[PDB]
């Protein structure tokens, strides 16, 4: 067994996190009450990596809810599957966040911070082999983005050995209207970049702009983006929940993408929004990736595709060959056979074949160029200082995560600039 | 000449040991320097993230020196 | 007596050692649960096959093997399958979490943890053995366990069984199997530290293997299964000598002798003909010196290097199966005159021949023609050191970003350790410079 301890937070945190187990619960046949009516036996072999076993047979997530408002923790249980949640891991304060991040982080999150340590430790130690932890939040939304960063500072204090993998939703002024949220996000990404081993970035900008012009959806809801990150982050763990070729865990990962501990953002790509050839152009086509940002504007660092449905592998052996030889200087030279694939014989529900595809791109600092340029528009007014300030802050915590922020894309400018000779 | 047949296996026994010899401090000195650095790199990243905990209090009675 | 034990080390040397295993069982006859009729001498003996298997006192024969594996998938597939019933459970040994690719974690982390529990049970083999050889270390280099962990055992091995000989199958990684970038990282590291440690390694080109397999099998993508079980052949070939009587039987050790000029220059390049599909040997019988030629055509190699752009300093024929010497020795003679086989100056020339008289055997439902006589070749050639500049190469990529180093570093190691590796392979690719000039 290795067992990944889950963990949503925050309104955004805990809607993504309910879509996600909905389809891995669907696709490993379990349904609301927790017990098992699927036909292969190949959804239960690595079932304990996501799931608790209960005798009567039911499998328990190992999932913690959490938030500072009882309204996203009741919608939960109320919501699809809301009953085959552990009671006890629901874990809500009641003052709420208001879209501050000093509430989440130093103050109203502080104090409900401890009650949530308490369920992590529980179900950490019922696991045979702890892996780590996959937190889902937002940057934007004062609870998933405060205390989320609080909670993992405090997580990495007690588990220092564990990876430390998170879901960020990146916020887009084409999705949230709600003025601080270039203030939240820099403010999590100060710790993202310092605390964890791995985070996907979830741009909400990409999900909008697929959403829009891909799916011609004029005016897309949060349920038609978040349709789009439940597909993402299924992805992004078949080689988590089913068997392959290789012993995929948390750590491998991290070992295999993260060629220099801070640039570990990832930029994660699904297809279709079909034949081995489309799927393979699609899938590093910028028009599939779900953040923001153009594979042929930097280099990939390193790169991991999943290939979901039954495709002669041979032939995408070959594929996966056109594409790198067709695409070379998009590759860092300085990092030999950096493309590596893996392939499952389920696909989703709803595809024939699916392919998920994980970036570590230095076109990634596009991303962060967005946020780093909608902080400083305020930050150089000095606006709304007074929400975080008033909390305790310094001003110089702010300069601070500014700073920090933008040496993370230096030096993402400084590998893509990198050559062999 | 028996002189030198016993010296030739007195230094094949000598030699098969001081290697075995050389071997077992090689070992005992990577696994201990290994110990140590592994260590001061676990203690490094507690006592950042433990001034993260001593910055939580100073923004806390920041705030306490508001009311 | 003369035993040899086996000790399998990760995914790629535990898998290795299940081909091989089952092999050797339908080679002596023996059933999946350790029985071998013809044995009559119950619960002992000193025949040929007894220095790879000892016998229980209700009549099974055991591999004198251990398996570990820092966790626990792959060695709980043997303690269920078709052979679970051969070995102790005390041969199996897993831990609960791997080395995740990494030589740090497998040398020190996670692999401190088990080493003396491993070393433990390898006494505990030794302990029967009446006149123990020496060991048979199967490991990747690519793996994190297979690389730090080996490493960690051959320094051990030296220290409680000193000058007693550790021989090597080492799996060389290839971008069509890769299970990690930084699989070259950890062969370098694993090859500087153990290179002390070993007295003969034959290390096995994932890619070469792949070859062989799409061009003489046509499996359109093979698979491990695919590769393991031609490995098997190989490696069978090679123990032939020890578990097999014969006339013009030739003792692996007196090969040594020949293949090992230095201590550091103990690679062999081992070939091995025929691979050859059913389909493709029906009605077509390959002679001696049919096979034999084959061994001097480079894309039959385990390791892809070309010989003819260098020097051979040793040249070993092993032969199984209805082979006498003189088309052997007719074999040789075409091929001396049509070949291109450059010695260095200072060894002979002269080619080393065993035969086995027990024909190859092929396992049921495999893709390799069960074919009436076979050849391993064994030669001491400078192109091996090819293998060392592409290995030295894609380590030198990323070691001059530092990319991925803190990984390594994270778990205790140093810097210093990496360019001390490099800087011994640096001077082993050197070695193979300097045997190859001339004399003066
Ligand atoms: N020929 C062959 N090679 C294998 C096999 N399994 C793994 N390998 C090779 O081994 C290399 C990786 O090392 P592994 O043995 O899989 O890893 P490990 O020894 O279990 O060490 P960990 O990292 O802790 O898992 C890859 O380059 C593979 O090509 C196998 O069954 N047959
Ligand atoms: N993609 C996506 N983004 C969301 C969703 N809900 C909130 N967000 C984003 O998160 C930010 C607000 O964070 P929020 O979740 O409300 O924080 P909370 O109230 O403490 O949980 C906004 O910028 C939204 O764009 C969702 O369901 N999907
Ligand atoms: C847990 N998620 C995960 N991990 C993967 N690993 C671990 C195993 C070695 C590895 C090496 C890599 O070299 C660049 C990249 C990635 C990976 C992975 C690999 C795939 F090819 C496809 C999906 C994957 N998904
Ligand atoms: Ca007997
Ligand atoms: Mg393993």
């Amino acid at each position: 067994m290795r067992e990944i301890v889950h963990i949503q937070a925050g309104q955004c945190g805990n809607q993504i996190g309910a879509k996600f187990w909905e389809v891995i619960s669907d696709e490993h046949g379990i349904d609301p009450t927790g017990s098992y009516h699927g036909d292969s036996d190949l959804q239960l072999e690595r079932i304990n990596v996501y799931y608790n076993e209960a005798t009567g047979n039911k499998y328990v997530p190992r999932a913690i809810l959490v938030d500072l408002e009882p309204g996203t923790m009741d919608s939960v249980r109320s919501g699809p599957f809301g009953q085959i949640f552990r009671p006890d891991n629901f874990v809500f304060g009641q003052s709420g966040a208001g879209n501050n991040w000093a509430k989440g982080h130093y103050t109203e999150g502080a104090e409900l911070v401890d009650s949530v340590l308490d369920v992590v430790r529980k179900e950490s130690e019922s696991c045979d082999c702890l892996q780590g932890f996959q937190l889902t939040h937002s940057l934007g939304g004062g609870t998933g983005s405060g205390m989320g960063t609080l909670l993992i500072s405090k997580i990495r204090e007690e588990y220092p050995d564990r990876i430390m993998n998170t879901f960020s939703v990146m916020p887009s002024p084409k999705v949230s209207d709600t003025v601080v949220e270039p203030y939240n996000a820099t403010l999590s990404v100060h710790q993202l970049v310092e605390n964890t081993d791995e985070t996907y970035c979830i741009d909400n900008e990409a999900l909008y702009d697929i959403c829009f012009r891909t799916l011609k959806l004029t005016t897309p809801t949060y349920g038609d983006l978040n349709h789009l990150v439940s597909a993402t982050m299924s992805g992004v763990t078949t080689c988590l929940r089913f068997p392959g070729q290789l012993n995929a865990d948390l750590r491998k990962l991290a070992v295999n993408m993260v060629p220099f501990p801070r640039l570990h953002f990832f930029m994660p790509g699904f297809a279709p929004l079909l034949t081995v050839p489309e799927l393979t152009q699609q899938m590093f086509d910028s028009k599939n990736m779900m953040a923001a940002c153009d594979p042929r504007h930097g280099r990939y660092l390193t790169v991991a595709a999943i290939f979901r449905g039954r495709m002669s592998m041979k032939e995408v052996d070959e594929q996966m060959l056109n594409v790198q030889n067709k695409n070379s200087s998009y590759f860092v030279e300085w990092i030999p056979n950096n493309v590596k694939t893996a392939v499952c014989d389920i696909p989703p529900r709803g595809l024939k074949m699916s392919a998920t595809f994980i970036g570590n791109s230095t076109a990634i600092q596009e991303l962060f160029k967005r946020i780093s340029e909608q902080f400083t528009a305020m930050f150089r007014r000095k606006a709304f200082l007074h929400w975080y300030t008033g909390e305790g802050m310094d001003e110089m915590e702010f300069t601070e995560a500014e700073s920090n922020m933008n040496d993370l894309v230096s030096e993402y400018q400084q590998y893509q600039d990198a050559t062999a000779d | 000449k028996r002189e030198h047949e016993r010296e030739v296996i007195q230094k094949a026994i000598e030699e098969n040991n001081n290697f075995i010899k050389m071997a077992k401090e090689k070992l005992a000195q990577k696994m201990e320097s290994n110990k140590e650095n592994r260590e001061a790199h676990l203690a490094a990243m507690l006592e950042r993230l433990q001034e993260k905990d001593k910055h939580a209090e100073e923004v806390r009675k920041n705030k306490e020196l508001k009311e | 007596m003369r035993e040899c034990i086996s000790i399998h080390v990760g995914q790629a040397g535990v898998q290795i050692g299940n081909a091989c295993w089952e092999l050797y069982c339908l080679e002596h006859g023996i059933q999946p649960d350790g029985q071998m009729p013809s044995d009559k001498t119950i619960g002992g003996g000193d025949d040929s096959f007894n220095t790879f298997f000892s016998e229980t006192g209700a009549g099974k024969h055991v591999p004198r093997a251990v398996f570990v594996d820092l966790e626990p998938t792959v060695i709980d597939e043997v303690r269920t399958g078709t052979y679970r019933q051969l070995f102790h459970p005390e041969q199996l040994i897993t831990g609960k979490e791997d080395a995740a690719n990494n030589y740090a974690r497998g040398h020190y982390t996670i692999g401190k943890e088990i080493i003396d529990l491993v070393l433990d049970r390898i006494r505990k083999l030794a302990d029967q053995c009446t006149g123990l050889q020496g060991f048979l270390v199967f490991h990747s280099f690519g793996g994190g366990t297979g690389s730090g962990f080996t490493s960690l055992l051959m320094e051990r091995l030296s220290v409680d069984y000193g000058k007693k000989s550790k021989l090597e199958f080492s799996i060389y990684p290839a971008p069509q199997v890769s299970t990690a970038v930084v699989e070259p990282y950890n062969s370098i590291l694993t090859t500087h530290t153990t290179l002390e440690h070993s007295d003969c390694a034959f290390m096995v080109d994932n890619e070469a293997i792949y070859d062989i397999c799409r061009r003489n099998l046509d499996i359109e993508r093979p698979t491990y299964t695919n590769l393991n079980r031609l490995i098997s052949q190989i490696v069978s070939s090679i123990t032939a000598s020890l578990r097999f009587d014969g006339a013009l039987n030739v003792d692996l050790t007196e090969f040594q002798t020949n293949l090992v000029p230095y201590p550091r220059i103990h690679f062999p390049l081992a070939t091995y003909a025929p691979v050859i599909s059913a389909e493709k040997a029906y009605h077509e019988q390959l002679s001696v010196a049919e096979i034999t030629n084959a061994c001097f055509e480079p894309a039959n190699q385990m390791v892809k290097c070309d010989p003819r752009h260098g020097k051979y300093m040793a040249c070993c024929l092993l032969y199984r199966g209805d082979v006498v010497p003189k088309d052997v020795n007719a074999a040789i003679a075409t091929i001396k005159t049509k070949r291109s086989i450059q010695f260095v100056d200072w060894c002979p020339t002269g080619f080393k021949v065993g035969i086995n008289y027990q024909p190859p055997t092929v396992v049921p439902g495999g893709d390799l023609a069960k074919v009436q006589r076979a050849v391993c070749m064994l030669s001491n050639t400078t192109a091996i050191a090819e293998a060392w500049a592409r290995l030295d190469h894609k380590f030198d990529l990323m070691y001059a970003k530092r990319a991925f180093v803190h990984w390594y570093v994270g778990e205790g190691m140093e810097e210093g350790e990496f360019s001390e590796a490099r800087e011994d392979m640096a001077a082993l690719e050197k070695d193979y410079e300097e045997v190859g000039v001339d004399s003066v």
